[PDB]
């Protein structure tokens, strides 16, 4: 009924120290005599750490945290200082007991490294071919962190792995690829980074910034314009990144007639007593360039 | 240290599986066990605590320890049958030589 209590795996961080738990659970009425404790690495020929009941400790860095001469050996927990990449592997914790014999457990040591997560926006213009608009970097992680994108827009990710600054670590860089459009600028895309060192997955959000020429539109006219009508107003609906730096009003036949007066981004229509047929043009200027929008105006 | 060996015998045969070793210091403990689906312990010997037979009291002719700091850890099997066939492992704990292991695969033909 004498059992050895220890976990199957133990997480330890690179550079720091880790305690390998290993305890011998003996029922209250049972009598046992632990002659010695043994720590061994899978396929290393010789022993790593030994604690004999009369001789004491012997190591190859390593220290028995609870073992002591005089007291009955039960806690074979060992502290491993300065965790290296080569320290990751399988370890055996053996108890040489009497009359129960040899009892052991196999513990896996997992060498980890907490990665540094950073998200960035990629400022792009308008082109046919798909180009990365977002960037997610998970620098110096062990094992390489899992990066996924949470977006309803539907963009294929370009994920690549590169060696880290420290030995045994990997930096994961993921680019969110999508065809740039006007109905995408301002929308958010969330990056989900997953790693064993994190209790909860780190969520990083980036707001897409697409540079597009003015998407100029003209609304107000509805053909129902009678002679000697009320002072109507036409608005030049424009959406551009960066914002418009000017609003110019004109026609195909030259400048604005006396009834049409420019009010910046708006245009006031004064009452007319004679029939007119003029096609108004709204010119919206931006850093990228200028775009036009035409509308036929008929009064009868 | 870590050796595997095949032993062939017939019905009604006698065999002595011996684990011979030498220490610079002293022998800590030694055991005999049959390994199948589980590790079924047969006998344990300690120089201070003595012997321990997992089964019944008449185990006098089952194991022997012959002691220059040299030893012979023997398991005796007499008038064997097909049920005796299997893998028998011996574990020798030495100081400061460590743990020695020898597996005997006994086959009854
Ligand atoms: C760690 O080790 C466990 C036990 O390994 C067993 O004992 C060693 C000495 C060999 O005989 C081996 O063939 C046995 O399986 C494994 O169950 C476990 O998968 C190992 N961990 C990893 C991640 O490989
Ligand atoms: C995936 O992306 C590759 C470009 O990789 C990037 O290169 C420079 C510009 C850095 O930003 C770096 O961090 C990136 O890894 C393309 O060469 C490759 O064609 C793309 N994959 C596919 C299938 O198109
Ligand atoms: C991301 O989400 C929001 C997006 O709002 C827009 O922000 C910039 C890019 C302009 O286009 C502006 O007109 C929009 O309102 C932001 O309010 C929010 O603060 C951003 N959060 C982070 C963490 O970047
Ligand atoms: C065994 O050792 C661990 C680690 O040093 C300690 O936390 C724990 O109290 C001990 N367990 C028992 C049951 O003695
Ligand atoms: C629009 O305005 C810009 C800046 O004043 C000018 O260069 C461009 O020629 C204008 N376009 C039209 C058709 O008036
Ligand atoms: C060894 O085996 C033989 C039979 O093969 C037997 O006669 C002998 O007594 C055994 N040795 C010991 C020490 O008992």
């Amino acid at each position: 009924d004498v059992v050895v209590q220890a976990p199957t795996q133990v997480p330890g961080f690179l550079g720091d120290s880790v305690t390998l738990p290993c305890y011998l659970q003996v029922p209250n009425m049972e009598v046992t005599h632990v002659s010695q404790l043994t720590w061994a690495r899978h396929g290393e020929s010789g022993s790593m750490a030994v604690f004999h009941q009369t001789q004491g400790p012997s190591y190859s860095r390593l220290e028995f945290v609870a073992a002591r001469l005089g007291a009955e050996l039960r806690n074979a927990s060992l502290r491993m200082f300065g965790l290296r990449v080569e320290d990751e592997g399988n370890y055996t914790c053996l108890f040489v007991t009497f009359p129960q014999g040899s009892r052991s457990v196999d513990i896996w040591l997992r060498v980890l490294a907490k990665p540094q997560n950073t998200a960035e926006v990629q400022k792009v213009q308008l082109t046919g071919e798909p180009v990365p608009m977002a960037r997610c970097v998970s620098t110096g992680g062990r094992p390489p962190a899992q990066i996924t994108w949470h977006s309803d827009l539907g963009g294929m990710p370009n994920t690549s792995q590169v060696p880290g600054f420290l030995s045994g670590t990997v930096t994961v860089t993921s680019l969110w690829i999508l065809v740039p459009s006007s109905q995408v600028d301002g929308k958010n895309v969330t990056c989900k980074v997953e790693h064993e060192s994190f209790e909860k997955p780190q969520l990083l959000t980036v707001n897409l910034t697409v540079y597009y020429p003015p998407e100029v539109s003209i609304s107000g006219y509805d053909n129902n314009w009678y002679l000697g009508q009320n002072e109507a107003t036409l608005t030049c609906d424009a959406r551009s990144n960066p914002e418009p730096t000017g609003y110019n009003w004109s026609t195909t036949m030259g400048p604005l007639p006396p009834f049409a007066v420019a009010q910046g981004a708006q245009l006031l229509i004064r009452p007319v007593d004679k029939p007119i047929n003029t096609t108004l043009i709204c010119n919206v200027t931006n850093a990228l360039g200028a775009r036009q929008a035409e509308l036929t105006v008929q009064v009868k | 240290v870590n050796t595997e060996e095949n032993v062939y015998a017939t019905l009604g045969s006698d065999v002595n599986l011996t684990c011979q070793t030498q220490t610079v210091g002293f022998f800590v403990q030694m055991q005999w066990s049959k390994v199948t689906n589980k590790i079924d312990l047969i006998a344990v010997y300690h120089p201070q605590y003595g012997f321990y037979c997992a089964y019944g009291r008449p185990c006098e002719s089952l194991v022997t320890f012959t002691e220059e700091n040299g030893s012979k850890w023997t398991l005796h099997l007499r008038n064997m049958s097909s049920s005796v066939s299997g893998r028998y492992e011996c574990m020798l704990v030495l100081y400061p030589e460590g743990i020695q292991t020898k597996i005997y695969n006994l086959l009854i033909q």
